C-alpha cells in the first residue's frame, strides 16, 4: 500500500496481522517552544535506537520477521496455533505474557551469541 | 571676592537688648549658600552663636542655648540681621558675621529636601567695639 | 516443538506521558513576535490529516489524570511571561494621587472612573511636572482614613508591569503534538462522560485546534457536542468537586464598552511610558451584555432534564454564587484586550420541576438580560498574589460576538436539605477550562516489539 | 562634640622654625579640622583646611611654608621663615553638623 | 580506483566513474549562545543520518553501499540506453531529470520487500 | 531487461538552509572574558584544513538572497547583547547639568568648541547623599534643554534608558569561522572575475569558511580581503538607483590616525555599586582628531574605478560627490578604533571627476601630500540605524593610535530621470549587510543528498 | 597466513573528559523547588546499584588534575546564582544608619558590644512617604560611614549591588551523585593507603559515584566520609610550602554547638513588592556564640597527624599553631548552621606541639573537658572570594543547634628556608575546590572505545 | 553472560573473546536539565559512530567478523601463542595505536572492492 495509517488493524487477530507489520515502522522517526521540540527530536531519536539496538543484538538487524533457537516455554502459555492466530489480538498477547518478558529477553542474548562463537570454528577449519 | 561689612549700635547704655547688622559686598547673600555668626568677648574663647542659610531657610541655632538667637533672611536687599534678647553684662563681646567654604556634599531628611554639609568659616571681616555698661 | 520468533511493527501500545511541541497553521506570516502565544514557531500541521478509525478495539479513559492538561497549563504560564519580561515596569506610578468627582460636559450610574491627578517624573530626574489620569474604582483605595487621596491596590505587594501594546494575546487556535514514536488516541462515542470505556476508539496524529480562552463561569467560542448535553464530574456524590456542563447549542451573547476615551501617552521617567484613559467624549454609560432570554430559557431548560437522573426526585434550583471575592464571583472574559467581570444575577434566576408544562410559546421574544458590570485594568491571574498585569486602554468603543459552550458548576448539597438541590456557579480551579476540551485524548507510548509461539526454525549452516 | 586640647605655651627661639600642634580627642576622631590664626583685636583670618590624608587646602594669599601632617589622633603643623608678623594665636576647630567646638589655641 | 581522493571527489566525473567513489561520501558523513547552536547543528546531524539509513534499512541494504532490487524499471521514467547513461552524464543531470517520480519509486520497493519475505518463511516453514 | 538498483554516497547535493555554529583559532586562551565574540566556545578547525578543487561542474550562484549574512546578522545582535546584560545602567546620569566652556592652562580659539566642561548633582554609594561632580562630555551628546538656558541634559535619556560598555571586555574584529555541520556542504567559486549573480566555472567544495572578521562601519570597509585580478562593480540592479553598490579593489589604500588628546580616566560614582568612568581633564592643548590619506594613492585607485563604471554606463561622464547630508550616522565615514567610535566627513576624498579620455599619469601629482580629514568623538551612539539601545564608549585613558587599509567603497546612485549625460555616484550606508556581503558572496551552504537510483542489469537473488 | 578480524565490545579504555548529569534519591517528592542544589531534576540512581570489582588491572589516578573536581566548582556556582535571582535586592536598604547601643530588660558588660539597635528611613508601601524604622545588625556589617559621620552604614553599599536569600528556599547539604552518559565508565581506587598520585591495584569499574554532599567550609571538613584504614595525608608537592595539605581522618569528632537566643523574625518594607527580614529584639540574656569540642577527642586526633606527618618529615619536630591572621573569611573556621553563617576563631585548637619521643597516653588527659571556640555571627556573606556575590541569611526565630563530626583538616606548612629543626603547620583555606577534593579523590571519568583488531587464522569467505 | 560491564579487562586475550556481549548491552542505556540533554545526545553519537565503522565493514551486526585483509609482521612480531594467552586489551590496543588509522583506510579499501566485482558476477546470468 502506500501506508500512512499509524497503529492500523489493531483489533485485528494476529495471524491477519501479519501483514500489518509495514505502517507501524515507516511513522517512526518521521523560545520556549524551540525547546519543547528539540526535546521532541530527541526523545524521537532515543526511542527509536533503542528499538534498532534490540534488533542488532538479536541478529534481526533488517529482518521484519525473523525465527530464533530458543524454544517456547509450556510454563509461559498452553494455547494452540489455531487459538493464537485466530482468536485474540497483539493487544492482549503482550499482557498476558508481560512478567516473563524479562526472562525471554535474556534468553534472546545467550542464543546469538553461541552462533557467533561456533561458526567461527567452522570457518577456522578451512 | 566678598566683603563684610558691620554697623549698629555697638555703645549700648541702656542693657535690654542687641541688635546688628552685616551688609554684604559682591556675591548676593541669597546665593552662595550658608552664612554664619560668631562672638568674641574680651578675655575668653569665642563662642558659636547660630547659623543661617541662602536658598532653603534651614536655621541651624546653637543647641547648646536656648531660643535666645534669631536671624533675619533679608534675601530682598543682600542682607542679614542678628538680634539677642535680655543681654547681659557678661554678654560684652564683639561679633564677627560669617561666609561659609563651598563643599557641596548635600544629605536628606525627606523627599525632595536637601539640604548642604557645614564648612569651615572662610572670609571673616573688621568688628565692631562694644561695651555693654549700664 | 514449537519455537520463538520477534514481530516488528506490532499493534500493541503502553500509556506513558510525554511532552508535546505546539502547531498552527501560519496563516499569518506578518505580525512579527505579535502573538502571545507564538505561532510563528509553531509548525503547520496538514491541510488534510491523515485518520485512521480503529475497529474492533476499546480503551479506558480518565481525564481527570490527563498530564496533557497540565502540559498545557504548565506553558501558558511561560508564555506569559516571556511576552511580558521586556516591557516597563510601573513601579515609579505608585505616588500619591489626588481624585475627585468626575466632570462631565445619570447622577446615580457615573461613580465608576475617577479622574486622578499624580506626581510624574518628566524626562529629567531631579523634575517632576504634574500630571492627570483616569483610574477605575476598583483600583485605587483609600490610603488613610477620612483622606481625600488615592492610591493603586498593588503598590503594596508586588511590583507590577503592564501588557505593551505590541502583542495582542488573541485566541489563536493551536495544535498540540507528540514526537515520532507516540500517538494519542481520540474517542467517539457521543454519550461519553469521563471515564468510561470507549468502544470507537480512534487514533489521531495530533488533536483539533484548541483556543485558549481563560473564563470562570462561562465557556465562549468553543467546541460544540454532537448529541445531547453531557455533564462529567469526578464525583457526583462529592458537593466539594466541580460539575461540569457542556451545551451542544450555543447561544449568542454580545457585551460592549461603548464609549470613545481617548488613549494618552504619560511618561513616569527616562525611557519609561504607559498608557491611560484620557477623557470622556459624551455621556458616561455602563457597559452591559446582551443575553436572548427565550434561548437562556431552553438552555436552561435542558439541563435541568439531564441533570434529573444523576440526582433522582430531587428538585433542581438554580442560584447566583455566594459572593467574596470578585475573582470568582463573576463571571471574566476578555474583550479586545480589555478585561470584564460582570456580575450573571439576571442568568441563574430560575427553579427546575421535573413535572408541568414548558412550551416557548407562553415566553415573549426579543427580550434581552442586560448585565450590569464594570471594568477591572489592574488583574492578578491564576488565583494566586504573585504577578500583578496592566491592560493598556483601546481608543474607541469596543464590542465582542462569542457564543456559549460551556458551564461551570457547583453543588452546595445541603446534609440536612432534602428535596431541593442547590446550584451555584464557581471557577474553583482555571484547568476546567480546557478539561472541557481534551476530554476526548489520551497520549499513549508505542511498542513495536512483539513475540509468540510459532513452528519455524532459524536455519544453521554447515 | 569633639573637644581638642592644646598645650597652653609653647617655647622657641628666634629665626627658628615652630612647630605647632594641637591633639584632637573623641569617640570618633575621623573629624577633619582647618586652622586659623587670630592677631591682636581688627579680625582673625582662615589660613587652611585639613582632610584625611593631609589634603591641604591653602585657600587665601598662603605661601608654600604652611604644611602639615598628622599623626593619630594629634596633627603636626610645621612652620618655616619666621616673621615679627607670625606671632598670633591659632585656632583648630571641627565642624560635625552642628556644634563649632573651637580651638584653645597656643599664645607666642 | 582513485579511492583515496577528498570529499565529493569525482562529482562533475560520469555516473560509470562516480561509482568507483562511493566511500569518500559515507565517510563524512556524521564526522551562552554558541552552545544552544552547536547542540542544534550536533542534534541536526542526527536525523540526516538515521532518515536516510531508515529507507536502507526497509529496502534490505541494512549494510550494502550497492544492492539490487526486484522492482523493475519503466521506460517512461527514462528511455536512453545504458551505454549513453553511465558514459555521458552527472549525478546532478540524472537525479533533476527523475526528480519528478522520486516518490513514486520510493513505493515500489518497499512493496518488493515486504512480497520477499513473507514468502520465504513459508520456505523455512516445510520442515 | 533492466531492474532498479540503490547507491549509496553518491555526489549529489540539493540547496537549502541551515544553521551553522562558530569556529576559531587557538591565538590567545589569556584573559578572563575580554572576547565580545566568544571565541572561547569557537570550536578550533584544523591547522591545514581539507579542500577539494571541483571540476566538470558549473553552480549557479544568487547571494543577494543568501542566508548566509542574513543568518550572521542574528548573530551579532545576540553577542552584542548577551556581553551587556551584566553591565551598569545609565539611568542615574539623567540629571540636570551645570554646562561651560572648557579651561586650558598656559601654554585655537576656533578649534576647542567641541567639548564641554559639565558638573551635575550626584548620589554616592549611599543613595540619599548628593555631592557635585563634574566631567567633560562632548557637544554631540548633550541638548540644552529649554531655550535660553544654561543647562544641558544627555540626548538619550528621553528616548530609553541604555546602559554602558564594560571596560572588562573587549570587541577587536577576530576573524571568526562560521563551519557547517555534518551532512551540509559549503561551495565555494573561485573565478576572478565573479560579480554577484553567474555561473561559477571552478566550484571547490570545503569543510567550511575561512576567517572571516566582523567590522562594523558604513562607508568604507576597514581591513578587509583583497581581490585577486581586478576592481569588480557588483549589484543586484544596475539600472536600479536605491539598490547601493558594491566595489571591491584589489590595491590596498592604507589609513593610518589617532586622536591627539592624553586625557585621565576618572572614576565617578553614581550610585551603591554602580560606576562609570568619564573624562577627567585634557592635559596641554585642545587640538580637533584628524585622519591622512595619501593623494596619490587614492586617485590612483579612484581613476581605476572610474575606468570600470564605463564598462556599466557606457559613453556617460562619471563623477563622484559627497553625500547628501541628513543624520550624522551615515553621512560621515564612521568606524571604530581601540573602542571608540569616530564619526569623518568624507568631503575631501570623493570630489573630483573621472574623464574616460585623457591622461592619468601619477607624476602630475606632488607625493609625500596627504588628505586630512576632521573627525569628531560621539560616546553615545546608537546603531542598527534603529533608536534602540546605547553602547557608551569609556575613555582610554592615553592616546589611541590605530592603523588600518581601505577596502571597499559602497557607492550609491543618483539615478536622475530627467538628467541626462554626467553621472553622479554618491556614498551611502544604506544597510550594513553590505558591510559583509563582500566577504560572503562567494559562499554557499548546500545539503548533501547521499541516495541515488539507476536501472542497471543486475538482479536480485531470492532463495529457492 | 594471517588476516585481521574485528572484535566489538572489547573492555578498553581512554582517558578523556565528558559533561556530568546530577542524580539523587526522590526522597521528598513535596517541597517545591525548596532545595536549592535541584535535588528534584535529579533522576534517582538505583535500589541496589551495580558495583563490580575489577582484577589484574593497574590504573594510575592523579585528582590535583582531574576535571571531576573542576565540574563540580562550576555548578555551584550556577546552581546558587540560578535560586537568586527571583529575589528582592538589599538596594533600597544602603541608607543612614543611627546606631545605638542595645538596651536590655530587667533581669556581661564586657560582651554584649556586638549587635547594635539601628534606626533608619524606609520607604512605605507609597514612594512619596517615608517612616522611620529600627532593626539589629552585628558590629561586623557595618562602617563608620566616613568623614563627617556620627551614625554608620551598610558595608556592601560601595561595593556591589547587594541581593538576599529567599526564605521559601533551604540549602541543607543534601547528598546527589555524579553520573556519566552511556559509553562513559567511571573508575574508583580501593586501595585504603592510596594518596594523592599513584598507580592502583585495586580498580572497580562502577555505573557512577557514590553520595556526596556539598559543604562549604574553610578549615575543618565537617560530616564527610571516614577513612578505612588510618588517617592518610594527600598533597600534590609535600616540599612546596604555597600548596595545601589535606588530612583525611578515619576517626571523627563530635563538634556540636547553637546560636543561644531567641530572635523575633520581624517583617519589614522597603520599596514597593519587596520585604526583607531582619533581627526583632531580644528576650532574655545576650551570650555569644560559642562551639565545644571534646578535650580527649581532639587531643588523641592531632597525635596521630603528628605521628603521620613524621614519616613525611623524618627527624623533625612538629607544632600546631593559629591562624596567621587579617581577613577573617579565612582566618576563621567558616561552616554552615540551619542557614546562618558563623564564623568561629580557631586558635585553641592547634594549641599544642608533637615529639617524636614521649608519653601521651589518655589516662594524663582528664575526660569530659572540653574546649570553647568563641564564633561571630555575619549575616552578610561574599563567596568565592570575588567582588560580586551577596547572600544575605535572614534571622530564623528561636535558637539554632547543629550536630556534625570532624573528617578532614586543611593545613598549609611555613617552610622557612633559614629555619631549621622545628616546622608549624598552620590551618588554611587557600582554594574552595579543596573542600570536594575529599570526596572526589578516588574517581576518574573515562571513554569507552568498543573496537578492538588483532590478527587471526580465519579469512573472509567470497561467493563464486 | 553472568558478568558485566568491563568485566574481565585485566584478563587474558582470549578470555575475554567469549565476554563481548555484556559490554554491547551497557552501550545506549534548570541547570540539570540542560546538562542531562547534553549527556544524552552525545551518547547517541558515541554509538552512532561506532555503528558507522561496523557498517561500512560489512559487520553490521556481526560481533566477530573475519575480513580480507592480511596482517602485517611489522605491526606486530609475537606470534598467536604469545597473543592469544599472555596479555590483555589493555596493553594490545597500546602498541598498535600507530597503525590504527591505517589499519581503518586498507579494511574500507578492501570491503569497497568485495562488493564491485560481485556486482559484476551477478551480472552474468
Ligand atoms: C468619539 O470621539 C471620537 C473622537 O472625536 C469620534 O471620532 C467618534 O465619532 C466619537 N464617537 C461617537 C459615537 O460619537
Ligand atoms: C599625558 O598624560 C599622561 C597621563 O597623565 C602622562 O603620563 C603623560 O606624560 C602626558 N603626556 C604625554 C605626551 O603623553
Amino acid at each position: 500500500a502506500v501506508f500512512l495509517g499509524f497503529l492500523g488493524a489493531a483489533g485485528s487477530t494476529m495471524g491477519a496481522a501479519s501483514n500489518t507489520l509495514t505502517v507501524q515502522a515507516r511513522q517512526l522517526l518521521s523560545g520556549v517552544w524551540g525547546f519543547k521540540q528539540l526535546q521532541a527530536r530527541v526523545l524521537a531519536i532515543e526511542r527509536y535506537l533503542e528499538v534498532q539496538q534490540l534488533l542488532g543484538i538479536w541478529g534481526c538487524s533488517g529482518k521484519l520477521i525473523c525465527c530464533t533457537n530458543v524454544p517456547w516455554n509450556s510454563t509461559w502459555s498452553n494455547r494452540t496455533q489455531e487459538d493464537i492466530w485466530n482468536n485474540m489480538t497483539w493487544m492482549e498477547w503482550e499482557r498476558e505474557i508481560g512478567n516473563y518478558t524479562h526472562t525471554i529477553y535474556s534468553l534472546l542474548e545467550e542464543s546469538q551469541f553461541q552462533q557467533e562463537i561456533n561458526e567461527k570454528d567452522l570457518l577456522a577449519l578451512d | 571676592q566678598v566683603q563684610l561689612q558691620e554697623s549698629g549700635p555697638g555703645l549700648v547704655r541702656p542693657s535690654e537688648t542687641l541688635s546688628l547688622t552685616c551688609t554684604v559686598s559682591g556675591g548676593s547673600i541669597s546665593d552662595r549658600y550658608y552664612w554664619n555668626w560668631i562672638r568674641q568677648r574680651p578675655g575668653k574663647p569665642l563662642e558659636w552663636l547660630g547659623n543661617i542659610y541662602g536658598f532653603s531657610e534651614r536655621t541651624y541655632h546653637n543647641p547648646s542655648f536656648k531660643s535666645r538667637v534669631t536671624i533675619s533672611k533679608d534675601t530682598s536687599k543682600n542682607q542679614f540681621f542678628l538680634s539677642l534678647s535680655s543681654v547681659t553684662a557678661a554678654d560684652t563681646a564683639v561679633y564677627y558675621c560669617v561666609r561659609d567654604r563651598l563643599l557641596e556634599e548635600y544629605y536628606e531628611e525627606d523627599y525632595d529636601n536637601w539640604y548642604r554639609v557645614f564648612d569651615a568659616l572662610e572670609v571673616w571681616g573688621r568688628g565692631l567695639l562694644v561695651t555693654v555698661s549700664s | 516443538n514449537l519455537w520463538v520468533t520477534v514481530y516488528y511493527g506490532v499493534p500493541v501500545w503502553k500509556e506513558a506521558k510525554t511532552t508535546l511541541f505546539c502547531a498552527s497553521d501560519a496563516k499569518a506570516y506578518e505580525k512579527e513576535v505579535h502573538n502571545v502565544w507564538a505561532t510563528h514557531a509553531c509548525v503547520p500541521t496538514d491541510p488534510n490529516p491523515q485518520e485512521m478509525v480503529l475497529e474492533n478495539v476499546t480503551e479506558n479513559f480518565n481525564m481527570w489524570k490527563n498530564d496533557m492538561v497540565d502540559q498545557m497549563h504548565e506553558d501558558v504560564i511561560s508564555l506569559w511571561d516571556q511576552s511580558l519580561k521586556p516591557c516597563v515596569k510601573l513601579t515609579p506610578l505608585c505616588v500619591t494621587l489626588n481624585c475627585t468627582n468626575t466632570t462631565v460636559s445619570s447622577n446615580a450610574n457615573f461613580e465608576e472612573m475617577k479622574n486622578c491627578s499624580f506626581n510624574a517624573t518628566t524626562e529629567i530626574k531631579d523634575k517632576k511636572k504634574n500630571e492627570y489620569a483616569l483610574f477605575y474604582k476598583l483600583d485605587i483605595v483609600p490610603l488613610n482614613n477620612s483622606s481625600g487621596k488615592y492610591r493603586l491596590i498593588n503598590c503594596n505587594t508586588s511590583a507590577c508591569t503592564q501588557i505593551c501594546p505590541k502583542v495582542t494575546f488573541e485566541p489563536i487556535p493551536i495544535h498540540y503534538c507528540a514526537p515520532a514514536g507516540y500517538a494519542i488516541l481520540k474517542c467517539n462515542n457521543k454519550t461519553f462522560n469521563g471515564t468510561g470505556p470507549c468502544n470507537n476508539v480512534s487514533t489521531v496524529q495530533c488533536t483539533h485546534g484548541i483556543k485558549p480562552v481563560v473564563s470562570t463561569q462561562l465557556l465562549l467560542n468553543g467546541s460544540l457536542a454532537e448529541k445531547e448535553i453531557i455533564i462529567r464530574s469526578e464525583n457526583l456524590t462529592n458537593n466539594a468537586k466541580t460539575i461540569i456542563v457542556h451545551l451542544n447549542e450555543s447561544v449568542g451573547i454580545v457585551c460592549t464598552r461603548p464609549s470613545n476615551m481617548t488613549r494618552k501617552s504619560i511618561r513616569i521617567g527616562p525611557g519609561q511610558t504607559f498608557y491611560a484613559l484620557g477623557d470622556i467624549i459624551g455621556d458616561i454609560r455602563q457597559p452591559h451584555c446582551n443575553i436572548s432570554k427565550q434561548n437562556w430559557n431552553r438552555t436552561l431548560q435542558q439541563v435541568g432534564r439531564k441533570l434529573a437522573e444523576h440526582f433522582p426526585n430531587r428538585n433542581i434550583t438554580f442560584n447566583h454564587s455566594s459572593g467574596g471575592d470578585l475573582e470568582i464571583t463573576t463571571h471574566s472574559f476578555n474583550c479586545r484586550g480589555e478585561f470584564f467581570y460582570c456580575n450573571t444575577s439576571g442568568l441563574f434566576n430560575g427553579t427546575y420541576h421535573p413535572n408541568g408544562t414548558y412550551n416557548e410559546t407562553a415566553v415573549n421574544s426579543s427580550d434581552t438580560i442586560t448585565l450590569q458590570c464594570r471594568i477591572k485594568q489592574i488583574i492578578n491571574m491564576w488565583q494566586e498574589v504573585g504577578r500583578c498585569m496592566y491592560a493598556p486602554p483601546i481608543a474607541g468603543n469596543i464590542t465582542c460576538n462569542s457564543n456559549i459552550t460551556g458551564l461551570l458548576l457547583t453543588r452546595d448539597g445541603g446534609i440536612n436539605q432534602t428535596g431541593e438541590e442547590i446550584f451555584r456557579p464557581g471557577g474553583g480551579d482555571m484547568r476546567d477550562n480546557w478539561r472541557s476540551e481534551l476530554y476526548k485524548y489520551k497520549v499513549v507510548e508505542i511498542k513495536p516489539l512483539g513475540i509468540a509461539p510459532t513452528k519455524c526454525k532459524r536455519r544453521v549452516v554447515e | 562634640q569633639p573637644v581638642v586640647t592644646q598645650s597652653p605655651s609653647a617655647s622657641a627661639s628666634l629665626g627658628a622654625s615652630v612647630k605647632l600642634t594641637c591633639t584632637l580627642g573623641s569617640g570618633n576622631t575621623n573629624y577633619a579640622i582647618a586652622w586659623h590664626q587670630q592677631q591682636e583685636g581688627k579680625a582673625p583670618r582662615f589660613l587652611m583646611r585639613v582632610e584625611s590624608g593631609g589634603s591641604h587646602s591653602k585657600g587665601d594669599g598662603i605661601p608654600h611654608r604652611f604644611s602639615g601632617s598628622s599623626s593619630g589622633a594629634e596633627r603636626y603643623l610645621t612652620i618655616s621663615n619666621l616673621q615679627s608678623e607670625d606671632e598670633a594665636d591659632y585656632f583648630c576647630q571641627t565642624w560635625t553638623t552642628g556644634t563649632h567646638v573651637f580651638g584653645v589655641g597656643t599664645k607666642l
